[PDB]
């Protein structure tokens, strides 16, 4: 006269906050380009 | 009274058709189940079943089932006709011979039967729209076979193909030059209008304007769908200067050989920072001709233009359009061929584009969609020819095509046709 | 539809299959009794790919176990997830081959293989639309190395159009546990190259190196090696069983990976792999996964990928990730290492995306590559074979069962022709 | 309202009767003591049991069967067994001295003082019956009392009732494996007797069932009980149509009008499927197509006969369970498309199908597993003449030198019987080989 790792370490623990998909797919989190609209005026076509 | 029939085949065809079809139903107010909650423009894309819901005038085909399967299990299950969704058993697997001579002939009969039972209902058939990714086996083979069969079955009816070509350096498969050239040979003498829709250009667009560092296929297909709706709005919405699909083969084709063109859209812009500016007609139409805004990797600065057809939708005014065209003509960086003194066809519709909830785009009064045919398109044909020749020098991958019914020399005449086509572009481009 | 049937022989293939089926059952949420208790609807959508239905609502794998000794299967039946296998499917001999290729391919094989051929025929005709066969075996053992390839030949004679995929554990000269492995390895590869559509080589020394250097746990075991290679097995067909952006089945991979009919030997890899203590420091990003993928030590074979030029390669991504970043990353990888990619076939990398990641993992990558670097395995195997054959050592054992030196001379000539023709393209330029 | 009378004569007859009556008792839910465990009331609008059991009026039921034997061993054993309260005591007719494997003892010396009692009991049983359909008879031929007494009873009922149908589930000897040495003699004699008195005969040799048990149940040490259970299952599957629902109900009358083209040709060999233990059952498909295909394969025949050596004339297939007629006729069409089974030219249509809705019952302590579908097939074939030819060979080779003849002669049997038995067996085989020719 071998911990929990016995070949099962390929996927273990991994709380869900890791599990959500990346940080953005097909959307921009930049404050200068963020898609979300202004709060007060949700819908009125904004051009001229 | 005016109807158009839509064909989708291949992975890319099905994926882009899905995106087009939520956009159309949201535009016309049809719920996903097909019912209408609360005039008759939808006749172009839908047909009333007699009482209640409306059925889209489309057909989906694929040899590999899973995409049609997820469509049939998705939310739009109640919309499409269950036996309008033709599914095979095994995928052609990037092999054009498999999709053209081995398995596709066993499904082409069912597809033509469905075409008959769709066209019999229609009374004022305008034409055919077809979607298929060229760089795929089943898409290429089935598109070739279907266009060939429909040409003899109908004859002079107008057909438009929205082909997605491989990008200059970014591509998915490793043998797609082969089936792409073969499909070019097939559709060159069978299609009236062919639109270039490579992926990398749209990647660049969504990177530059929307600032999307990591887009997926959904955004690409949404822009493609927006282009389709912009093109088609002229038949379903009243406007000052209407244009029909049949008035494309009579405005955009100087010679029967030259019928490949590329698209552009404006404005494709985000939902917070477009919002400081007026989006005036002059600036939107300048963005339209901005070379980096082309949806294909071809430099319009490298060649002359033959013809440009632009459709405006919104509160645009013909005087402003004319003022913009005068500016474009005066600008020196854009030059036209001598034998085309005027080359701008313009249509105006008062129906502004609709916005899909949760999408990238925003909603504005004005939009323009532009279709250009120009001498510079031959660069992509030359690069594909070069890539083909590099692997054809040592007959790589040829044996698997030979073992599926292809004759050895079938690549030769495709090569000769491509050389003749690029020579024809060169001959057209010269000055008198 | 387009499902495939599993058949395994030899103790090595049996041990591989025992873990592979366990991994698949865990992925699809099936308990040892064959009853579905999964959670997601996607878990049951394509269960027909590997499983068959029985009365009462249970599932059974379509796997056939075939061997000459009853001990190995008598052991595997007593293990967990051993009840899934159909008792009829077990076929065994009485004497065994004793690591003799002549025994396993000429004397006992011809007499025994009829029953297993009938069983596989029934299984194949049962399927509505067959896709192909997948087989696991080791070239270092007589019974597997012989009877497996004889069965390959017979199945070729019956289904010329289907695709066959083989997982071969080839013997490496460093960690050698058999003294007569060059003979049966050469005799196997002779028939294997002519018939198999796809063969993929695995090396025990490479597995040991991965387990020690990357995983960094003290006591590697055959169970761990089998689990790793089983994950490699599953990743290949995950895309056939789950939806994805660009679905690509085994035939699509065959089209995009094989330029010439005889060059169908492959080297594989799986990502990511990290130690237990470093699980929370790492960040799951496509750059990290591709850097680990194209790493040399990540490979499943001791052959150095930087010793030659890649003819082509493909990657199967699993998870929800953007396509553009994958494409640009692949382009960057092909650009920064242009010297190690053959130049006359542009854009020699295929990528496919599947939307379902493995059990409990964010994102996974399975890499397959056809490269000239595999020639060293064959070269050193041939050196060992010719050294042992020059003195005719251990030769009467083979010659005493209907075999003669003509077969060995022809096999050596064929194998040398293979390696020469395979390196012929290494220095080829346009 | 509809009833069948059962006769079990000989040791083999009694040992088959035990198993078949156990199976019937379990199937109808009657306890071994004979009392129905209540909970079948509420005006009970169905006499599912009158086919085999008749009420005593309050509680118990009695079978419509009679047991005959000359040795009191098995009869007393049954009288003292677990079913002592079931059978009517004096319908267990027991003899005094065994027939000693001799046809003459049972047909010319000792059978007279027993046949009178047996006929009297059969009359008394039939009087209470109101809608008699026919007789089933179980006997072994290679035994003295079996052959002789069965022949005499067949002759007597043939004149007492006449047109009433009778079916014989006889046990003929196996080709090589057998018990006695004198069985060809009394076998030829008994087939002589039954040819012009039995409407339908069924082949039930032992070695075929042995091999079936070896191949399917994987039991290497079988005994007579397993064979009896298989035969009982066959009988129940055949007769369930009279007492259970079905989409195509088939009476016993649909045998002597559908399976027998000519009056002389009424010998058939049966088959049964599926036959699977409890271990391999849950790992199998057990579909209608598979159970139908397995029924026609030669190795599942109840009798040692190779169907590929002869043609087919008439096949009756009864299904029980959740079977679907669409699947039934699909499987039949597939069989017809399959080549290795060829029918006679003058019989273009040759299948009679019946459907029954009660799935087979399972006996505790048994070998078979519980299944939701099963099929029983009865086939008329011209290859059956092989067993008669081989029996004739075994007869005349040892008859050439007159062995064992004195044992029959001194008991009162005329020597001339063997000659005429040879004659009509030759005539029968001539008829069989004549029918097989093409038209
Ligand atoms: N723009 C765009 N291109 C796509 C899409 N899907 C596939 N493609 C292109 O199609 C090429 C490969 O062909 P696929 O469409 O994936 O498959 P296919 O056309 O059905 O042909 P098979 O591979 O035989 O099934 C890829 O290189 C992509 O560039 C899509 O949704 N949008
Ligand atoms: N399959 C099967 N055959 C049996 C069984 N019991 C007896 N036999 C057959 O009966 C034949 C011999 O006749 P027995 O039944 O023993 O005796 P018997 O028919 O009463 O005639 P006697 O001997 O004169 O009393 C044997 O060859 C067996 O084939 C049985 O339980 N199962
Ligand atoms: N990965 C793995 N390889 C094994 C295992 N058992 C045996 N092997 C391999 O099998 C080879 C010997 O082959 P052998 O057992 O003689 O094959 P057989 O004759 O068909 O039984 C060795 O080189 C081992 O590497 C196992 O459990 N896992
Ligand atoms: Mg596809
Ligand atoms: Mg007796």
């Amino acid at each position: 006269a071998d911990e929990w790792n016995a070949g099962k370490c390929i996927s273990g623990e991994a709380t869900l906050k890791e599990v959500q998909t990346d940080k953005d797919l097909g959307k921009t989190n930049r404050f200068g380009f963020r898609n979300i609209t202004k709060d007060g005026d949700e819908n009125r076509v904004f051009g001229v | 009274m005016r109807e158009v029939i839509s064909i989708h085949v291949g992975q890319g065809g099905i994926q882009v058709g899905n995106a087009c079809w939520e956009l159309f139903c949201l535009e016309h107010g049809i719920q996903p189940d097909g019912q209408m909650p609360s005039d008759d423009a939808f006749n172009t894309f839908f047909s009333e079943t007699g009482a209640g819901k409306h059925v889209p005038r489309a057909v989906f085909l694929d040899l590999e089932p899973t995409v049609i399967d997820e469509v049939r299990t998705g939310t739009y299950r109640q919309l499409f006709h269950p036996e309008q969704l033709i599914s095979g058993k095994e995928d052609a697997a990037n092999n054009f011979a498999r999709g053209h001579y081995t398995i596709g002939k066993e499904i082409v009969d069912l597809c033509l039967d469905r075409i008959r039972k769709l066209a019999d209902n229609c009374t004022g058939l305008q034409g055919f729209l077809v979607f298929n990714s060229v760089g795929g086996g089943t898409g290429s083979g089935l598109g070739s076979l279907l266009l060939e069969r429909l040409s003899v079955d109908y004859g002079k009816k107008s057909k438009l193909g929205f082909t997605i070509y491989p990008s200059p350096q970014v591509s998915t498969a490793v043998v797609e030059p082969y089936n792409s050239i073969l499909s070019t040979h097939s559709l060159l003498e069978h299609t009236d209008v062919a639109v270039m829709l490579d992926n990398e250009a749209i990647y660049d667009i969504c990177r530059r304007n929307l600032d999307i560092e990591r887009p997926t296929y959904t955004n690409l297909n949404r822009l493609i769908a927006q282009v389709i709706s912009s093109l088609t709005a002229s038949l379903r919405f009243d406007g000052a200067l209407n244009v029909d699909i049949t008035e494309f083969q009579t405005n955009l084709v100087p010679y029967p050989r030259i019928h490949f063109m590329l698209s552009s859209y404006a404005p494709i812009i985000s939902a917070e920072k477009a919002y400081h500016e007026q989006l005036s007609v002059a600036e939107i139409t300048n963005s339209a001709f901005e070379p980096a805004n082309m949806m294909a990797k071809c430099d319009p600065r490298h060649g002359k233009y033959m013809a440009c057809s632009m459709m405006y939708r919104g509160d645009v005014v013909p005087k402003d359009v004319n003022a913009s065209i005068a500016t474009i003509k005066t600008k020196r960086t854009i030059q036209f061929v001598d034998w085309c003194p005027t080359g701008f066809k313009v249509g105006i519709n008062y129906q502004p584009p609709t916005v899909v909830p949760g999408g990238d785009l925003a909603k504005v009064m004005r939009a323009v969609c532009m279709i250009s045919n120009s001498t510079a398109i031959a660069e992509v044909f030359s690069r594909l020819d070069h890539k083909f020749d590099l692997m054809y020098a040592k007959r790589a991958f040829v044996h698997w095509y030979v073992g599926e019914g292809m004759e050895e020399g079938e690549f030769s005449e495709a090569r000769e046709d491509l050389a003749a086509l690029e020579k024809d572009y060169e001959e057209v481009g010269i000055e008198t | 539809m387009r499902e495939i049937v599993h058949i395994q022989g030899g103790q090595c293939g049996n041990q591989i299959g025992a873990k592979f089926w366990e991994v698949i059952s865990d992925e699809h949420g099936i308990d040892p009794t064959g009853t579905y208790h999964g959670d997601s609807d996607l878990q049951l959508e394509r269960i027909n790919v590997y499983y068959n239905e029985a009365t009462g609502g249970r599932y059974v794998p379509r796997a056939i176990l075939m061997d000459l000794e009853p001990g190995t299967m008598d052991s595997v039946r007593a293990g967990p997830f051993g009840q899934l296998f159909r008792p009829d499917n077990f076929v065994f001999g009485q004497t065994g081959a004793g690591n003799n290729w002549a025994k396993g391919h000429y004397t006992e094989g011809a007499e025994l293989i009829d029953s297993v051929l009938d069983v596989v025929r029934k299984e194949a005709e049962g399927c509505d639309c067959l896709q192909g066969f997948q087989i696991t075996h080791s070239l270092g053992g007589g019974t597997g190395s012989g009877m497996g390839t004889l069965l390959i030949s017979k199945v070729r004679e019956e289904y010329p159009d289907r695709i066959m995929e083989t997982f071969s554990v080839v013997p490496s000269p460093k960690v050698s546990d058999t003294v007569v492995e060059p003979y049966n390895a050469t005799l196997s590869v002779h028939q294997l190259v002519e018939n198999a559509d796809e063969c993929m080589v695995i090396d025990n020394e490479a597995l040991y190196d991965i387990c020690f250097r990357t995983l960094k746990l003290t006591t590697p075991t055959y169970g761990d090696l089998n689990h790793l290679v089983s994950a490699a097995m599953s990743g290949v067909t995950c895309c056939l069983r789950f939806p994805g952006q660009l679905n690509s089945d085994l035939r699509k991979l065959a089209v995009n990976l094989i330029p010439f009919p005889r060059l169908h030997f492959f080297m594989i890899g799986f990502a990511p792999l990290t130690s237990r203590g470093s699980q929370q420091y790492r960040a799951l990003t496509v750059p990290e996964l591709t850097q680990q993928m194209f790493d040399a030590k990540n490979m499943m074979c001791a052959a150095d990928p930087r010793h030659g030029r890649y003819l082509t390669a493909s990657a199967l991504f699993r998870g929800r990730m953007s396509t553009k970043e994958v494409d640009e990353q692949m382009l960057n990888v092909q650009n920064k290492n242009s010297s190690y990619f053959v130049e006359w076939i542009p854009n020699n990398i295929k990528s496919s995306i599947c939307d379902i990641p493995p059990k409990g993992l964010k994102m996974a990558v399975t890499f397959v590559g056809n490269s000239t670097a595999i020639q060293e395995m064959f070269k050193r195997v041939a050196e060992q074979f010719t050294a042992m054959f020059r003195r005719k050592a251990f030769l009467h054992w083979y010659t005493g069962e209907g075999m003669d030196e003509m077969e060995f001379t022809e096999a050596e000539s064929n194998m040398n022709d293979l390696v020469s023709e395979y390196q012929q393209y290494q220095d080829a330029t346009a």
